[PDB]
């Protein structure tokens, strides 16, 4: 039970980091594109 | 075991080369990456920032970067240029020109992938690599806006490594450039939620070492460098030799951080170019911090001293405990023994020095100063069409600011915090 | 018959069992090449030094353990140093990357990689033994692998071994050589998740042992290899009795049927006698009345706490060298008019004497003298708990503001395992109070 909880914890802290470094990304997407439609 | 270091922009690659040369004479490695030293302690823990090549050669684990050729040309020109390996120089041609959003947004963003593609095989070749370094400036454009962009990209393809930063904090004592509190909230705002542990490197305080204590009228870059490097040779030691405490990224991190947000360090070193008593006295004292923050006007979450030469362990222990006792109201009495202590026998041109790592909720002053700074431009929206020229929101700038104000509030909700 | 099997886990216990295996090898006659030429039995037997020793064809005498460490550099200098040719390369096990002082990494994210191939190697060493008695487990409370994988480890030990005994030589933390802010929190998870598995622990208080470096053999700083020598004379006292035979020799297992009244209640007070420079040693020859009286002086103790203000509920005095009872009863005699010995009234008050002829040994370039007769006082003693009230009181201060704790969530722990194991420490507290009040 220990081990179960452990690894699913961890497994979504990490999922939690990278689900905020793919919005920055999609934000990134949408600056790039606000610059294109600006021109 | 291995680090991988990135160094970005002007600033970044300057201190960056200046690193390089220091460390490798106190390893014993020469210009060429071959090793002429006296030493066994030199190399046992080597391979933390070399790799081995065909013939005993050492090259620097290191990674060259800016949107400009004309620092890298200079570097490959420097004293020590000739070591680093030629494929490990990226570089564009388009420049950043000081603008934040060219180095994240629009230039960086063309540029990162090659980047990445050199840290990848850096990183594929490592044993078991501990994490990534990067030196940079937070005031320019290359530095700070693409430093922070490398820092999220690597941070997705090794979330579980550390990520520690040597960043320079720009002051108008040193630069008339004006926007630089504009980069340096948004470098912030990316560092705040990306590095684990982050140098504070202040322009603002190296001038006045310069200055008041040197007595160096006219500072350059070469002058403020020297304090960089004399300082970034003493926060590694402990991960360059053999040694008990802090001797790698993450156990520096475990120990020096208390809240994930609250991971900016003041340095200090001593002494300023001694007994024990002078040095810990001296490292300890306002006028010797590459922070322009005075430790009186906060308190300590955790420090690290790190004593260099040949000297009595006896003593050193005593004085230590001897700051301590002194100025028991300046270390917060709800983290117990948040003062460690290291020595090696290596010195750095001296017989002894120390070097000092502090976590202090004064380091609030730095942050204050950005703050007033950024306020007294971006209330009149000055020069920001270069931003949002690039594709910025002024809402960016805002959160910038915001969370920048947050990591003042918490620094001083633990500074106020009691044990009773 | 009756083999022991010893695992020493991350630095300290590594350190520690370089140290002990040293002394044993020089105890027994054992050469750093494993042989031992008063042996006759060739490649086995049954002497009492073959509860530590196995032996092959060839006549090598090897310890019955195993190293264990989450990264490589401080085995690596076993595997290259003086004792290289004691043990087999499978004894000897590494992996790449340290707990970095987090019990979560050392007993969950990097002790889980490497837990299987330790209990693989421990099962060849058990496979070898013909009546296993138990294991001996070293370990720092202060470290990531100390304390995390160590915890594992006696979980898992627990369901392939069931009851095999279990003893536990313990490193509490001391400031002085401490390299980690969060040891207290270490401290803390492994006392609460080793507690149910573990027979009886010997907690060793790096604070004591320093100081009796700095006072008594005028060390002005001493390092772990001072340290580790002392410990080595304390663990070789206590596993005397099973490595040694003789007609006033008195098992282990026996004291700890006396040291142990309820199962929580697993922790004696170590005291050792004495700690001496070859400069004072020269020509003053302790008595056994000396030696026995400084057992009951609490500088000499491997906890610092006050046994005068608390209550005993066991004492076993283990004697190695030029001893005989009738001196150890006149010692005692004298020690009961004089000092604060104050049993609860459960328990009856008589000394458990052991006397194993064999006298004290020291490693060449140590800092101890080489005298006739030694003691090691083991003690159940209520003032023990203050050890565990000092760890306590560091957590509670760090833990009300969670500090450092998303270190150890980062790694997949809650907050509810903090607060679980701190219950669990203040009910200990609580068990060492009751057993100390008189019955109505
Ligand atoms: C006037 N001695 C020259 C000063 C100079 O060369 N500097 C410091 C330049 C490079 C500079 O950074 O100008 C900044 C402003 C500044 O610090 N000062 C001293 C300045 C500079 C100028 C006029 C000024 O008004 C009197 C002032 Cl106050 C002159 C101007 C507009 C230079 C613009 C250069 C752009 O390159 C094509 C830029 O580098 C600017 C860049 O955007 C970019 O993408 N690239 C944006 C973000 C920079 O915000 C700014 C504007
Ligand atoms: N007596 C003694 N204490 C030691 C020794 N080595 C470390 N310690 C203590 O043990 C604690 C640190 O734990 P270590 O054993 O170094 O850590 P580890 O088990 O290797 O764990 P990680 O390094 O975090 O993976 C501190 O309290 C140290 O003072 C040693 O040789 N002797
Ligand atoms: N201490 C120090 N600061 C520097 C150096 N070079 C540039 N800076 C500072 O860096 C900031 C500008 O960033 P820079 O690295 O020049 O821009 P980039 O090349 O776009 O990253 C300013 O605050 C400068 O004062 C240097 O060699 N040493
Ligand atoms: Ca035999
Ligand atoms: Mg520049
Ligand atoms: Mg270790």
């Amino acid at each position: 039970q220990k081990m179960e909880s452990n690894k699913e914890n961890r497994e979504a802290h990490l999922a939690a980091m990278l689900e905020r470094l793919q919005e920055k990304d999609k934000h990134a997407e949408e600056v790039r594109k606000n610059k294109e439609l600006k021109e | 075991r291995e680090i991988v270091h990135i160094q970005a922009g002007q600033c970044g690659n300057q201190i960056g080369a200046k690193f390089w040369e220091v460390i490798s004479d106190e390893h014993g490695i020469d210009p060429t990456g071959s090793y002429h030293g006296d030493s066994d302690l030199q190399l046992e823990r080597i391979n933390v920032y070399y790799n081995e090549a065909a013939g005993n050669k050492y090259v620097p684990r290191a990674i060259l970067v800016d949107l400009e050729p004309g620092t890298m040309d200079s570097v490959r020109s420097g004293p020590f240029g000739q070591i680093f390996r030629p494929d490990n120089f990226v570089f564009g041609q388009s420049g950043a020109g000081n603008n934040w959003a060219k180095g994240h947004y629009t230039e960086g963003a063309e540029l990162v992938d090659s980047v990445l593609d050199v840290v990848r095989k850096e990183s594929e070749s490592c044993d078991c690599l501990q994490g990534f370094q990067l030196t940079h400036s937070l005031g320019g454009g290359t530095g700070s806006g693409m430093g922070t962009l490398l820092i999220s990209k690597i941070r997705e393809e090794y979330p579980d490594r550390i990520m520690n930063t040597f960043s320079v904090v720009p002051s108008p004592k040193v630069s008339d450039t004006v926007v630089e509190p504009y980069n340096a909230t948004l470098s912030v705002h990316q560092l705040v939620e990306n590095t684990d542990e982050t140098y504070c490197i202040d322009n603002e305080a190296l001038y006045d070492i310069c200055f008041r204590t040197l007595k160096l009228t006219t500072p350059t870059y070469g002058d403020l460098n020297h304090l960089v490097s004399a300082t970034m040779s003493g926060v590694t030691t402990c991960l360059r030799f053999p040694g008990q405490l802090n001797a790698d990224l993450r156990k520096l991190a475990v120990n020096m951080v208390p809240f994930p947000r609250l991971h900016f360090f003041m340095p200090g070193f001593a002494p300023l170019t001694l007994t024990v008593p002078e040095l810990t006295q001296q490292m300890f004292d306002a006028k010797n911090m590459m922070a322009a923050c005075d430790p009186r006007h906060g308190r300590y979450l955790t420090v690290a001293a790190v004593f260099r030469g040949r000297m009595s362990m006896k003593e050193v222990d005593e004085q230590m405990l001897n700051v301590q006792n002194k100025n028991s109201s300046y270390f917060v009495e709800w983290i117990p023994n948040n003062v460690k202590t290291a020595v090696c026998d290596i010195p750095p041109g001296l017989k002894m020095s120390a070097t000092f790592i502090g976590n202090s909720t004064a380091i609030q002053e730095l942050f204050k100063r950005i703050s007033e700074q950024f306020t007294a431009m971006f209330r009149r929206k000055a020069f920001l069409h270069w931003y949002t020229g690039e594709g910025m929101d002024e809402m960016e700038f805002t959160e910038a600011e915001s969370n920048m104000n947050d990591l003042v509030s918490e620094y001083q909700q633990y500074q106020d915090a009691t044990a009773d | 018959m009756r083999e022991c099997i010893s695992i020493h886990v991350g630095q300290a216990g590594v350190q520690i069992g370089n140290a002990c295996w040293e002394l044993y090898c020089l105890e027994h006659g054992i050469q750093p090449d494993g042989q031992m030429p008063s042996d006759k039995t060739i490649g086995g037997g049954d002497d009492s030094f073959n509860t530590f020793f196995s032996e092959t064809g060839a006549g090598k005498h090897v310890p019955r353990a195993v190293f264990v460490d989450l990264e490589p550099t401080v085995i690596d200098e076993v595997r290259t140093g003086t004792y290289r040719q004691l043990f087999h390369p499978e004894q000897l096990i590494t992996g790449k990357e340290d707990a970095a002082n987090n019990y979560a990494r050392g007993h969950y994210t990097i002790g889980k990689e490497i837990i299987d191939l330790v209990l693989d190697r421990i099962r060849k060493l058990a496979d070898q033994c013909t009546g296993l008695q138990g294991f001996l487990v070293f370990h720092s409370f202060g470290g990531g692998t100390g304390s995390g994988f160590t915890s594992l480890l006696m979980e898992r030990l627990s369901v392939d071994y069931g009851k095999k005994s279990k003893l536990e030589f313990s490193i509490y933390p001391a400031p002085q050589v401490s390299t980690a802010v969060v040891e207290p929190y270490n401290s803390i998870l492994t006392t609460h998740t080793t507690l149910e598995h573990s027979d009886c622990a010997f907690m060793v208080d790096n604070e004591a042992i320093y100081d009796i470096c700095r006072r008594n053999l005028d060390i002005e700083r001493p390092t772990y290899t001072n340290l580790n020598r002392l410990i080595s004379q304390i663990v070789s006292s206590i596993t005397a009795s099973l490595r040694f035979d003789g007609a006033l020799n008195v098992d282990l297992t026996e004291f700890q049927t006396n040291l142990v009244p309820y199962p929580r209640i697993h922790f004696p007070l170590a005291t050792y006698a004495p700690v001496i420079s070859a400069e004072k040693a020269y020509h003053e020859q302790l008595s056994v009345a000396e030696i026995t009286n400084a057992c009951f002086e609490p500088a000499n103790q491997m906890v610092k706490c006050d046994p005068r203000h608390g209550k005993y509920m066991a004492c076993c005095l283990l004697y190695r060298g030029d001893v005989v009872p009738k001196d150890v009863n006149a010692a005692i005699a004298t020690i009961k008019t004089k000092r604060s010995i104050q049993f609860v009234d459960w328990c009856p008050t008589g000394f458990k004497v052991g006397i194993n002829y064999q006298p004290p040994t020291v490693v060449p370039g140590g800092d101890l003298a080489k005298v006739q007769r030694a003691v090691c006082m083991l003690s159940n003693t209520t003032a023990i708990a203050e050890a565990w009230a000092r760890l306590d009181h560091k957590f509670d201060l760090m833990y009300a503001k969670r500090a450092f704790v998303h270190w150890y969530v980062g790694e997949g722990m809650e907050e509810g395992e903090f607060s679980e194991a701190r219950e669990d420490m203040a009910a200990l507290e609580k068990d060492y109070e009751e057993v100390g009040v008189d019955s109505v």
